[PDB]
């Protein structure tokens, strides 16, 4: 769990150096996105539920899975596909708050291939709903931060694919 | 060693300390905030 | 910080009467600060350790975990 | 930094991040540039920081320079000021970050053990980063020597 | 509040509070001026964003003032109206305090199975804070409404 | 089934299986006929037993079919029926099995989760399953009404 | 965990129909074979123990693993291998009542292959003792009933193999 | 667990009116007071182990307490004094900070008089070495702040006492 | 041995061996040899024990002997002269051992399962271990009798 | 002591005194001879033992009696002397009792937070009990001095 | 969990014959031995702290584990040594008492390999600081009892290697 600040500070810190210029760069390049990143943050914060709910009826609704036959079908299998949607745009927000990856890396896809290959459970449905979910955020919270959000959904279908 | 890994805890009913039924018996018996005293507050010394 | 473990625990004491199969092998997820106290009660039932790995350690970072 | 910690206390209460932590990321945002200037003046001065913390410290606890003492030769005083140089530069560290959690994650935890390993005396380290805190807010200016003096309180607090 | 959140939260950890905590609560300690007059900002104004929500929201549900709906019958929009004025009420409170920590340990928790024993569609709650907030971010400056809608945007948030 | 559920009980408490319940198995195994015949007959008239209690279900509660409420619109309302018509399904698979058990499977664990999520409200979804049993339970015969009436009655209590 | 009739229901559901007459034809099969499948069940529940010392004093007894150098050799092993037997008969007779072996996938075959590896059991002599106990079953219930806790017997084998 | 903001929005909940103007009034007192108790709080975390052994230096230690047959003899006594005292001054901090006592006899006050007299703990000679812990830390942190340390360490003594 | 149950002991309290238990290593290092006395003056006279306690036990329990019973026939009365055999080994191996635990390790977990599997009597067992208790004390001098009589005693508790 | 340790190890397991505990607790009761002549030849020449063990001491560690060091001026090292004498008594309890649970219960257990509270370095501590045990033991005959040696060896294990 | 004499019990115990003249020997070849065994477990437990401090200033102080760059760096990762280093002592005192290396192959060396390759500590500088702790506690405890405590420290060191 790292930081832009602590991903600066430990990269500083395994060479062994101080603080140079540089870092001092990236530390403002942080701090200059990081202002829209928290009005970002509780905009998405605030439409956690439409957004989700939006990004399924575009990609998944009508479709085979949530019909009969797909991993879809049942409650619990619906429960469990919002449950795995929620938790994806939250971990998006948090990455996005960090200006880091590692946290998608640390507990999202850690984990989450080989129960996704030992369930059964289609991971091209699954990216096409966190592109649905990554536009609708877009069109939501903006352009530059719809980038941000870009990026680290970006991160999370790479790890999963 | 009484629970184990995948076992959820349980009341237990101990015997051998000699403190320890009553003072079990006395917990398990209430609800929770039934009062706000502290059943044992320590043991006295021998 | 999390050590996937894999491990085989017999219980040489009791003859356990029912099935008992993730008392006796099992992998799970432990994170590294209940690991040390984790592993040394894992060697006092005596189970062998097939496998251990680690993969949200990021090992080498003083900073950040 | 800021943002590690609230992400795990929303994470341990397993929601979202509050507008009000929302509202204390943006402001520690703001104040970047306050923090950023306040560890420039403490990374300029880090030696003179260094001698008169160092001599002050021998001046009051004169045990450790004592013979049988700990920091008793020319390496052990070199040691020790590469001790006060790696708390000082813990310090920037943690004024940079906005929390006290990588001086926690660096230098923080095992100290007492350590230090009962080699045989230092850890008040006399706390005595050491007490010369440190007063030369540097000697130093700064009293707002921002109000800042740095809440991490190095935290640092001598954590010590003794 | 801030500061109860912060004393908890040193105070599982048994330590005191952290140099960062204590400017977070210097900082909110100075916010409550701006705090204060965005509660007399709300709370002066309650009769028109009660109404204009409420026209609102019959406007975009109007099944629950239908034949059917729940709401039905004069007594049960005017009831609802009296949910949305203790919304509001925890809205200010929550302004006042700093963090949401008024709002969800009143009105919160279990509103869920509240609602759901009532008969109640809670989505239809959710649009009426949501048009409490247009109301209400309409009738301020940009900080202001910011600052508002953020617990605003927590109410909605902990419907769905 | 009965057999399944008989199975994971004598293995939970790792005995074989008591004469109480071979019993039961076999009783269950003579009753087949009249299971058959309810599940027979349910698969007969799910049609006219959707079409009426469909018509009774918006004519007892307008809200759904309202404008701004859930089921408006021709999909919407047959996406309604389709929903009564999985439910209906699964009261016949339970019918059969002599158990709640596959009805609790595949469509009792999330309902309320989904529902939540795809605005249903699930007291509504309630009384179309209350509709559905008076209607099913008005065509069978008194002693197989109560028999279904028996799953019907288990859905609309894990419903509200 | 599911019977004949689970399976049916499961796989008349995947595709997502209604139930067909060969459901029916399946579940009729299942019924008419379940009336001595409970005869069978009351049998065996009878006469377990007298089944496994007989399996135990077939195979097992007068070999190298009940003497010493094998992995039966002290009271320890032996008690945990009269266990084990018991188990893999108990097991067969829930598999032979449901009409399924899922369970036996489920349950037994789980995770006992690697700690069978771990621990060092032979897996022929478990085997050997499984199939002396199939056949001391089969002499007991019947020729039918044999049958049926001889496939359960033999996929519990399979798994073990 | 309240603290001024707290308690008078129970107050003010309790009454079921809003925030008139001596609510507004009382919270713009603690919202005067709060930079004072931060820089106050600061200050005492700083000089925790200072303060307790300064308090054991001024009432507690060369008695009769610290003498064979004191309840304060033993190693195990002494660490388990300075772990008292250690609270007193932390949850007097706490108090301090929320501006309200309710903290104290929640979580300080609750069970300790029974709890000492259990144990047969003096309990003049504790309130002997919070008044002196009050007396270091007021001269540590200055008159105003160090009274309004005291009104909390005078309300731990009081519900010792 | 002594040895392994001090050490896990002192390692399940986490410390490291009290002088107490230092002398108690000690003093059964120095009682070695009279214990090496024991287990030589039972490893000579192993067969006469056996026999003399075999033919006291089917002159006491004729029960097993009896047709129907247990240990039946001339293979029979043979492994039944073998499990003492063993028990008596373990005996010794106790002796030498100066604890009870290889005799606990190797047949004393499951002999009531596993003579509940064979059909075997566990009080004539006992019985058979009583004689050959009594009988090997009478072999013995009187306080290495009461030594050996130690581990007899404990093995016939742990049977019966 | 050696009888309440072994009946307390005797009481958890809920069995009588083992055969061997009880000889153990023979040979500490024939032993208590010359455990008490160890204990009058510790008692009778405490004067010469706390003050050359505190001459070579100071000699050793002459840091903590310089100007900055714990036992600087006369009352600090009159305390230290206190110190030492306490530590000696406890040493004598423990020759004594045949086992160290008077010294760890009474003047070893919270130790290292009793002297991290009062500035004390732990490590002249155990030099302090470095020199009682030189003195000591260069005060007796041989076995007495191995078995005195042995208590004062647990204390300097204690310390560090 | 074996000594000498359990090892001996064993031995005779799977080929199944009773105790021979040459376990005897065995016997009272490790009792003669278990005296001084017992002196010098004696002095390595009251000098344990003395001897890794001493350990640790031989070997690993003055280069660049301890420094930055190396798996010694911070104050937790030192602490982490110190404490691994002790348990390496300990357990090394615990296979000398027993005269058997069957408790380092139990309790030490079972998946400390894995965890050392997976952490990333170096195995050499491990190895040298044992080896360094080896002829610290044979001058101190002594010759032959350096020997005993140097096979158990080399057990360790191949275990590890
Ligand atoms: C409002 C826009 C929506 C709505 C409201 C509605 N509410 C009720 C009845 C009750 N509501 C409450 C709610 C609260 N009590 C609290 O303390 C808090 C936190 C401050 C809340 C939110 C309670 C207790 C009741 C019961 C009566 C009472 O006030 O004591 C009704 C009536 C329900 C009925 O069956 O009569 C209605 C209609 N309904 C809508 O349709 C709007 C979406
Ligand atoms: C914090 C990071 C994290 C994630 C993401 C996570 C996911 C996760 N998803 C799961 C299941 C699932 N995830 C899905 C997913 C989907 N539905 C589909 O068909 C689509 C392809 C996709 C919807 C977008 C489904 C259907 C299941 C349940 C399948 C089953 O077990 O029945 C499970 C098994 C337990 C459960 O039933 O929930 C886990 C642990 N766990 C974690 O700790
Ligand atoms: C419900 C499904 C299920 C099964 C089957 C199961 C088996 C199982 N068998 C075990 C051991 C064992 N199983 C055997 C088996 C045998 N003896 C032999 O030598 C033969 C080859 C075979 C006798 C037929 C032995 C000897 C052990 C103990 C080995 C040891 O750990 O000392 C153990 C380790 C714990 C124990 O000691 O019992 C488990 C968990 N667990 C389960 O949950
Ligand atoms: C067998 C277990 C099971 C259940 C319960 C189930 C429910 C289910 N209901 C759906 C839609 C729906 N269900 C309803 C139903 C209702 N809303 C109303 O107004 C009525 C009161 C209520 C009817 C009782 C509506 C309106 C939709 C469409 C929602 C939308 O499109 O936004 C969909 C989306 C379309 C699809 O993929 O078929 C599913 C999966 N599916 C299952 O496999
Ligand atoms: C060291 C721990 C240990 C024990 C205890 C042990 C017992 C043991 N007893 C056996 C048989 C037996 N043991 C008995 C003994 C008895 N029945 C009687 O009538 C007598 C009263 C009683 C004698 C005391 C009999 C009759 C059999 C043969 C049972 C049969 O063949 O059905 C067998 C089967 C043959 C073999 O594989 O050697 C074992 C393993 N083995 C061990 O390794
Ligand atoms: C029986 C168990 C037991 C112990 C050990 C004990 C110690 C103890 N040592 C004290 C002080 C002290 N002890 C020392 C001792 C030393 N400083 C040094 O530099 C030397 C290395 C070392 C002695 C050789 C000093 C200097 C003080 C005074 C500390 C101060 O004044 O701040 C005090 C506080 C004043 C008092 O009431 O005596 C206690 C309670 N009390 C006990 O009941
Ligand atoms: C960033 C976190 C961090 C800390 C705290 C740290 C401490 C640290 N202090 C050391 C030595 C030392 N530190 C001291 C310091 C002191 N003794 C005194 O007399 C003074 C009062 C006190 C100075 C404040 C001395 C004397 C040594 C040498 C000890 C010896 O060589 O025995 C060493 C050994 C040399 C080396 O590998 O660099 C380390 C690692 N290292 C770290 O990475
Ligand atoms: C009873 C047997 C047993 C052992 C030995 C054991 C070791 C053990 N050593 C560990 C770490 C460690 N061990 C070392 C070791 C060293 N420092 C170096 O660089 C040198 C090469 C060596 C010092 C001699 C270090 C640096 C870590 C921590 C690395 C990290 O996770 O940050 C950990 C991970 C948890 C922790 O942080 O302590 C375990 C479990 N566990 C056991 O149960």
């Amino acid at each position: 769990m790292q930081d832009a600040i602590t991903s600066v500070i430990n990269s500083a810190d395994v060479q062994g150096k101080y603080l140079d210029g540089s870092a001092m760069d990236k530390l403002k390049a942080y701090f200059t996105t990081g202002a829209l990143r928290v009005r970002a943050a509780s905009t998405i914060s605030a439409n956690a539920a439409a957004i989700v709910k939006e990004a399924v009826a575009k990609s998944l609704l009508y479709s085979d899975v949530t019909r009969p036959g797909g991993n879809m079908y049942t409650t619990r299998r619906y429960a469990a596909c919002i449950r795995d949607l929620d938790y994806y745009l939250r971990y998006a927000t948090y990455a996005m708050l960090a200006g880091d990856p590692s946290i998608l890396d640390e507990r999202v896809l850690n984990g989450l291939k080989e129960t996704y290959n030992s369930l059964g459970v289609p991971v091209g449905s699954t990216v096409q709903a966190i592109q649905a979910m990554k536009e609708v955020t877009a069109g939501l919270v903006g352009a530059d931060a719809g980038r941000e959000m870009g990026v680290y959904f970006d991160y999370i279908c790479s790890g999963l694919s | 060693d009484n629970f184990g890994e995948d076992t959820v805890p349980f009341r237990r009913f101990p015997t051998l300390p000699a403190a320890n039924f009553p003072n079990t018996e006395r917990l398990y018996n209430q609800l929770t905030k039934q009062n706000r005293d502290l059943v044992v507050p320590s043991f006295e010394p021998a | 910080r999390m050590f996937k473990i894999t491990a085989c625990v017999p219980s040489q004491s009791r003859i356990r009467t029912q099935r008992e199969l993730q008392n006796t092998y099992f992998t799970k997820l432990v994170p590294y600060d209940n690991w040390f106290r984790e592993q040394q009660r894992i060697m006092k039932m005596g189970g062998k350790i097939v496998k251990v790995q680690l993969a949200t350690g990021k090992p080498g970072t003083n900073t950040g975990l | 930094s800021i943002v590690t910690k609230s992400i795990v206390n929303a994470d341990a209460e397993a929601r979202y991040l509050s507008p009000g932590e929302l509202d204390r990321i943006k402001a520690f945002v703001t104040s970047g540039e306050s923090r950023l200037r306040i560890a420039e003046t403490l990374t300029g001065s880090r030696e003179r920081i260094i001698k008169s913390a160092g001599d002050a410290l021998f001046q009051k606890r004169p045990d450790v320079v004592s013979p049988g003492g700990n920091a008793y030769g020319e390496e052990m005083t070199a040691t020790c000021l590469r001790d006060m140089d790696y708390y000082l530069r813990l310090i920037t560290y943690g004024v940079v970050a906005g929390d006290v959690t990588p001086i926690e994650e660096i230098g923080l935890v095992g100290v007492r053990e350590m230090y009962k390993s080699l045989g230092t005396p850890v008040d006399a380290v706390a005595q050491a980063v007490r010369e440190m805190k007063a030369v540097a807010t000697g130093m700064m200016s009293g707002d921002d020597a109000a800042e740095a003096g809440a991490y190095f309180d935290y640092v001598i607090g954590a010590m003794e």
